């Protein structure tokens, strides 16, 4: 999992169905990659399912 | 050096609170400490019996929404114990000062012992300045 | 210069090497910090598989005689049939990607005889220089 | 700075709430630092103020994070400033208690005079607004007074106290005997 850092705060005894969840990163980092490209499948990407 | 010291019984409200509660081999008592708690002391057999009373429903820790039956006892019950300390609350103030017991947070039953530990976490690592050049 | 996480991933296998440590650290990571309730045994299992996915190669190089890893040197010489290239060909002209893509064919049997030949011989042949 | 009016011989309902919804240590004190009441885990303890034996608190939500002090059959000197300490924090009210009577509890006569006396704390200047049930308006402070009742002022008067932005509304019966006809 991973969600936000501030929703813990509203507590609310547990809002949704989410609170046993690892706080984010207040930097979440990227880069972009030059040079490489790649097929994506998004009907056969299993991240869905789970 | 010059203050007077007197002790007096709960200021009623709550049974629990109130009487003297403890274990005695599954049954619950809750007794009339006023037998005890009842004395003064200045500037500078025999034998006491304090009446109790047994109760088959209780709350422990205070823990309203929930309760528990304990199944009576056959026999005669006679438990042992030694009172080893007090939970005194401190109560015109410059020379008599009143005190009674108190008690609800069971807390302080365990911190009354605790109080000789604590836990600390090692850290292996450390560095520091020596007279030293590494070579290959 | 630190270039990040992978962060030579796009380059040739002769520029990547020079930052193999950055991405070393990250293989094994590290930190990350009612009962069982989901990921109650899925933060578990998965921590879990990080350490035994990183031993079980690091045994290997362990047994490969090197140990101070990141790259050594064999006394295993190159068959010609494993991708007949030159080293500007493959060095300054491929990525560690590209490398895969054709070697990973020969993978096993290159383990042969890193997981042997050397680390046999070296061997006994070292009892016999303490003879004396 | 929050200010509450009570009535005399009423209940009042002075308000705490925690961040989190569960129960923790509260105490409420009154500006001289008197215990009134608070909890000991779950248990309520009192305090040796002079409230003692008319505060309480409503423990079926102090798993709410709400910790009320509760004032019943309140008394003109039961005003004051209290504070709630709670999570290292103090919540502050001030209680202005009023009173309010006729000078008469016996039915009185068409052309008698009606005067109603505002009992109120030490240091409250209240202005006060009551009305007949015929439509007879009195304005005043400590003292209100009419000269004359008519037979159509017996009934129902409302008055209103007026302090610090806040009102209290107090009902009092008036009865008085006329004649039907002039």
């Amino acid at each position: 999992c991973a969600s936000d850092a501030k929703a813990y705060e509203t507590e609310k005894h547990n809002v949704w169905a989410t609170h046993a969840c690892v706080p984010t990163d207040p930097n979440p980092q990227e880069i972009h990659l030059e040079n490489v490209t790649e097929e994506f499948n998004m009907w056969k990407n299993n991240m869905v399912e789970q | 050096n010059n203050t007077i010291i007197r002790f007096a019984n709960s200021s009623g409200g709550d049974l629990e609170v109130t009487t003297h509660s403890f274990n005695c081999g599954g049954e619950f008592f809750y007794c009339n400490t006023s037998g005890l708690f009842n004395s003064t002391w200045i500037s500078n057999n025999d034998s006491i019996t304090l009446p109790c009373r047994i109760k088959q429903i209780i709350n422990m820790w205070q823990r309203i929404g929930q309760c528990m039956y304990a199944p009576p006892i056959q026999g005669v019950i006679r438990c042992v114990s030694n009172i080893t300390g007090l939970i005194l609350t401190r109560d015109t103030n410059s020379t008599t000062e009143t005190f009674r017991p108190g008690g609800g947070d069971m807390r302080d039953n365990w911190r009354s012992e605790l109080y000789k530990y604590k836990v600390v976490k090692i850290e292996p690592l450390g560095v520091a300045p020596t007279r030293c050049k590494r070579r290959v | 210069v630190f270039l990040g996480f992978l962060g030579a991933a796009g380059s040739t296998m002769g520029a990547a090497s020079m930052t193999l440590t950055v991405q070393a650290r990250n293989l094994l990571s590290g930190i990350v910090q009612l009962k069982l309730t989901v990921w109650g045994i899925k933060q578990l299992q998965a921590r879990v598989l990080a350490v035994e996915r990183y031993l079980r190669d690091q045994q290997l190089l362990g047994i490969w005689g090197c140990s101070g890893k990141l790259i050594c040197c064999t006394n295993v010489p190159w068959n010609s049939s494993w991708s007949n290239r030159n080293l500007s060909e493959i060095w300054d002209n491929m990525t560690w990607l590209q490398w895969d893509k054709e070697i990973s064919n020969y993978t096993q049997i290159i383990y042969g005889l890193l997981e042997e030949s050397q680390n046999q011989q070296e061997k006994n042949e070292q009892d016999l220089l303490a003879l004396d | 700075k929050k200010v509450v009016l009570g009535k005399k011989g009423d209940t009042v309902e002075l308000t705490c709430t925690a961040s989190q919804k569960k129960s923790i240590q509260f105490h409420w004190k009154n500006s001289n630092q008197i215990k009134i009441l608070g909890n000991q885990g779950s248990f309520l303890t009192k305090g040796p103020s002079k409230l003692n034996d008319r505060a309480d608190s409503r423990r079926s939500l102090w798993d709410q994070g709400n910790f009320p002090l509760i004032i019943k059959n309140l008394k003109i000197e039961d005003s004051d400033t209290y504070i709630c300490e709670v999570e290292d924090q103090k919540e502050e009210v001030q209680l202005l208690v009023f009173g309010l009577t006729a000078n008469s509890d016996t039915h009185l006569l068409q052309g008698q005079s009606l005067t109603l006396t505002l009992e109120s704390p030490p240091g409250s200047s209240p202005s006060v607004q009551c009305r007949s049930p015929r439509g007879k308006n009195i304005q005043g402070g400590k003292t209100l007074s009419v000269s004359q009742l008519e037979l159509q002022d017996s009934g129902t008067w409302t008055c209103t106290v007026l302090q610090n932005q806040k009102k209290v509304e107090f009902k009092i019966d008036i009865v008085v005997l006329a004649f039907q006809k002039a």
